[PDB]
């Protein structure tokens, strides 16, 4: 029975720790995934804007 | 403080810009010298949204004045309140051609404008974004305004870009190249603004002639409508109330899809609370010359200004939606929202301003598409644009994107919940 | 010991927090400067009110509270308001750019820039506690901060404070006073993300509170102040067993044991009585039998749903004022005969009763009559799932067209966070159905 008592309390510690680990890892992957996505969207906005600068150089060149 | 930076471009931009600053300065108790002489402190709670603070408790509008033709600011400085504007925020050149404003003359001047934009922006606690007044039918406000948007957006990709865009009508101006200039501006607005108020000269004329009985309406009479509307649609940005709004909250709640961001403003009266409500949804009170019963409302924002029973406004706004339920898309629950502010505009004891994202706006764009193709097949006046280096593909694409926007507005007019 | 730290998030949570702490100060005789002349224990003590207030050496009683908003406007009114001296400035935390009604900005874009500072401020409070029981989080479902920052915070609190108790007062959206068309999206996202991190959550439907002010207080068009004063009475009723002493006093965590049969089923329905105007309370005293009866009238619920067409898994009565067990037992006995109170087959039908003798307080200038006795019922009924159904429906109408989804995607979110959140809510509605089916 003593052996069983300290396995119960070890199990409680092990669940509580695993719950803390999973939460900590979950939001670390969530925040990292969120930064990549937002940066991909801002980078795409700039890539298209920077293309409008290229097209305006060409338009001035076609004038010559 | 959540600062808005105001930019006015071209002839039309600066005229309605000044009038906007005249009306809100008067509403906030700012005189032409920047001094506060007001009654309520609701006038100064959020005054920093639009005004900069200066020594001697001077309030200076956070405004940048731009035009490729000098003289237009001359009238501004000599106009009423012309000395309230910061003099370094005047930027001027020395021709009704979109390409020259966007690609040739406007490019020469655009950096000096951005320098002034930077100076005002860098002195902000937290920049909401920008607000541009311009016409779509001329050369500076249309071509250079849209270039300024592209360059500002490149440098501030995370701030809101908002414009008041004046649409050309053959009923006000005869310049034949307006449908070209307007279509080219719309091509930029669809891609690069978050919100655009369609201030339609055709609706402004039809209002002045038919409703106000002005047989020969001037730009003065047209722009009196424009300042009343601009005062209305900004009410919840400038005053404290139950819903404290900013440009991003306006965008998020009004724009269900990125490209469907062109708003029909309405104003009333052009009264009893049920009458205001009924008139505000009336096609004759719209500044966009579109019948709302020819389309569906994606979203609506309403501002009631003046002293009135807010219980009565709550019932009437619910009443109009129930009796007109078919004209509000069913797949956006609770898509009508109403705000109330106590200060009315000058001369009115109570007013209602209306901001609609309606698929009936396609009528506005269809009108210009027709005026555009009437010329484009004829290749008429194209040399004014190809001469500046433009290629035909651009004209086709701008036309083709504007035609896509109408289909999309038609796509959601037709969607259903089940 | 047994301290509780209150965390007030976004406009709704901050302003409701103002109403509650003002009420708490009135109930305990704490002045706007924090002085409490009846506390003879200067600088400390293990009194009941000490679960919610710490004491400084100079005799000031300071709320165990942190206020957080992603913009300064609302918390600036606390900093300049009638109770400014009550709070140490470090308890009032504000960013510069709010969430703009966008969960993604509250959870990710703006929220991540201030979460560490917030958790440090909470840590400074936990460290002043001899035995911390847990946290009470106040927030709206609908706002960008209340939804997005709250769920980011609840996630972080689970990491930093193990399985320490986390309780919520969550403001459910109503069209009468809502501020954004995207409130259904933010509600589902935050409900999904928080469900595993919250032990017990009291939903307050703004339409119910709004109807009660109109029907029972004759307020034509209720403001936030009208709603919050009534909401703070309900919050006061729930926390009163932690803040006051009593022989007949039953600890909230003893009610919690009965209210939560399965971790996910943790949303009690609160009903509060009597809500009556001064004009109508005059020469009309409501008995224990009358106020207990009012708890089974659906128009007095903090959430609109119909318990008569659902099943009970628990029923708790929290009384405050001039009440004795003899009257309560009499009232319950007649109610059980005359009312539709059906329990699921797997749970006992008794009613857990708690009585606190300190009678209810009213804020000067309010609309609520001061009364001799009041009651808050906390019941676990399957009917509360109707509130989830209404919201999940509103979410479905917009999400099928992907309306407004581009504002969340532009901040870094993915469509699968939407679908994942909606499925969890679907499973939650299914959970409430399963617990109400009879055993085999
Ligand atoms: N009962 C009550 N509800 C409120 C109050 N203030 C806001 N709400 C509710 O909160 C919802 C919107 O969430 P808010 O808390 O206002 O937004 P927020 O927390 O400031 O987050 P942001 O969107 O970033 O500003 C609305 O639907 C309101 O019904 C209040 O003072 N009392
Ligand atoms: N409604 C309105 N439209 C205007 C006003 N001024 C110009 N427009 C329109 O703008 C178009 C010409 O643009 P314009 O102002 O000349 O551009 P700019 O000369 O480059 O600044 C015409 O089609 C007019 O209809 C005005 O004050 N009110
Ligand atoms: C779609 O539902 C909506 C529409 C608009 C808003 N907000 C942020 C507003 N913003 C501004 Cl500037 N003015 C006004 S007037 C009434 C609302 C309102 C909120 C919800
Ligand atoms: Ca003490
Ligand atoms: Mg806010």
């Amino acid at each position: 029975k003593r052996e069983h008592e300290r396995e119960v309390i070890q199990k409680a510690i092990e669940e509580n720790n695993n719950f803390i680990k999973m939460a900590k890892e979950k939001l670390a992957q969530k925040m990292e995934s969120n930064k990549e996505n937002r940066e991909a969207h801002l980078a795409a906005m700039l890539e298209r804007l920077q293309e409008k600068d290229k097209h305006a150089e060409e338009v001035r060149k076609n004038k010559e | 403080m959540r600062e808005i930076v105001h930019i006015q471009a071209g002839q039309c931009g600066n005229q309605i810009g000044a009038k906007f600053w005249e009306v809100i300065s008067d509403e906030h108790g700012i005189d032409p010298t920047g001094s506060y002489h007001g009654d309520s402190d609701l006038q100064l709670e959020r005054i920093n949204v639009y005004y900069n603070e200066a020594t001697g408790n001077k309030y200076v509008p956070r405004a940048i004045l731009v035009d490729l033709e000098p003289g237009t600011m001359d009238s501004v400085r000599s106009g009423p309140f012309g000395q309230i504007f910061r003099p370094d925020n005047f930027v001027f050149g020395q021709g009704n051609n979109w390409a020259k404003g966007h690609y040739t003359e406007g490019a020469e001047l655009v950096d000096s404008v951005l320098d002034v934009v930077r100076k005002e922006s860098e002195s902000c606690d937290c920049l909401q974004g920008f607000q541009l007044t311009h016409s779509l039918g001329g050369g500076t406000g249309s071509g250079m305004g849209t270039l300024l948007i592209s360059k500002i957006r490149e440098e501030y990709p995370d701030r809101i870009m908002n414009t008041f865009s004046v649409m050309p009508s053959p009923k006000v101006s005869d310049t034949v190249v307006e449908p070209y200039n307007a279509t080219l501006s719309v091509h930029q607005l669809v891609e690069n603004t978050d919100e655009t108020y369609c201030i339609d000269n055709e609706a402004l004329y039809d209002i002045c002639f038919r409703t106000l009985k002005l047989t020969t309406p001037t730009y003065g009479d047209l722009n009196h409508l424009v300042s009343a509307t601009m005062s209305g649609v900004t009410t919840c940005l400038r005053f404290p109330g139950q819903l404290n709004a900013d440009l991003r909250k306006l965008a998020v709640n009004m724009v269900p899809f990125p490209r469907l961001h062109f708003f029909m403003p309405g104003f009333a009266p052009l009264l009893t609370v049920p009458e205001l409500t009924q008139q505000m949804f009336d096609s004759k009170n719209m500044m966009a010359a579109c019948d709302p019963r020819h389309g569906r409302y994606l979203t609506v924002a309403a501002i009631f200004r003046g002293r009135m029973s807010m219980k009565e406004v709550d019932e009437q706004m619910l009443n109009v939606q129930n009796k007109n339920s078919s004209y509000f898309v069913e797949w956006i629950p609770n898509n009508v929202k109403t705000a109330v502010c106590d200060i009315p505009p000058r001369g009115l004891k109570m007013s209602a301003t209306f901001i609609g994202n309606s698929t009936a706006i396609q009528e506005l764009f269809k009108r210009i598409s027709e005026q555009f193709t009437a010329m484009f097949r004829r290749k008429a006046f194209l040399h004014w644009y190809t001469g500046e280096g433009m290629d035909e593909m651009e004209f086709t694409e701008a036309e083709s994107n504007m035609n896509d926007l109408v289909s999309e507005y038609q796509q959601y007019q037709d969607a259903t919940a089940d | 010991m047994r301290e509780c730290i209150s965390i007030h998030v976004g406009q709704a949570g901050v302003q409701i927090g103002n109403a509650c702490w003002e009420l708490y100060c009135l109930e305990h005789g704490i002045q706007p400067d924090g002085q409490m002349p009846s506390d003879k224990t200067i600088g400390g003590g293990d009194d009941s009110f000490n679960t919610f207030f710490s004491e400084t050496g100079a005799g000031k009683h300071v709320p165990r509270a942190v206020f957080v908003d992603l913009e300064p406007t609302v918390i600036d009114e606390v900093r300049t308001g009638t109770y400014r001296q009550l709070f140490h400035p470090e308890q009032l935390i504000t960013g510069k750019e709010d969430a703009a009604n966008n969960y993604a900005r509250g959870h990710y874009t703006i929220g991540k820039e201030i979460i560490d500072l917030v958790l440090d401020r909470i840590r400074k409070l936990a460290d002043q506690c001899t035995g911390l029981q847990g946290f009470l989080v106040f927030h709206s479902f609908g706002g960008g901060t209340g939804s997005g920052f709250t769920s980011l915070l609840m996630e972080r609190l689970s990491v930093d404070y193990g399985k320490k108790s986390k309780l919520e007062f969550s403001i459910y959206p109503a069209p009468q006073v809502s501020t954004a068309v995207v409130e259904p999206y933010n509600s589902i996202l935050t409900t999904h993300t928080t469900l595993e991190h919250s032990d017990c959550a009291f939903m307050v439907d703004n339409e119910a509170i709004y109807d009660i002010c109109r029907r029972n207080l004759d307020i034509e068009r209720p403001t936030y102040t009208n709603l919050n004063r009534l909401i703070s009475q309900i919050v006061s009723s729930i926390t009163a067993s932690l803040r006051f002493d009593g022989a007949l006093n039953v600890d909230l965590t003893e009610f919690q044991t009965n209210l939560v049969p399965y971790p996910r089923i943790h949303f009690p329905l609160a009903t509060y009585a009597p809500v009556i105007s001064a004009e109508k309370a005059y020469h009309e005293q409501l008995s224990v039998a009358e106020i207990t009866n009012a708890c089974f009238e659906p128009a007095n619920q903090m959430v609109k749903c119909d318990p008569r067409h659902g099943k009970y898994m628990a029923c708790c009565l929290l009384y405050r004022g001039d009440v004795v067990p003899k009257d309560v037992n009499a009232a319950i006995a007649t109610i059980k005969t005359k009312r539709s109170i059906q329990f699921v087959d797997w749970c006992p039908t008794g009613f857990k009763v708690g009585i606190n003798y300190q009678p209810p307080t009213v804020v000067p200038g309010g609309d609520l009559a001061k009364v001799q006795r009041a009651v808050c019922m906390l019941s676990n009924t399957t009917a509360i799932a109707e509130a989830w159904a209404r919201l999940d429906h509103k979410f479905d109408l917009m999400y099928a067209k992907r309306a407004f989804v581009h504002w969340y995607v532009g901040e870094g979110m993915e469509e699968g966070e939407f679908s994942e959140a909606r499925e969890d809510m679907a499973a939650l509605e299914k959970d409430y159905e399963e617990v109400g089916v009879d055993s085999v």
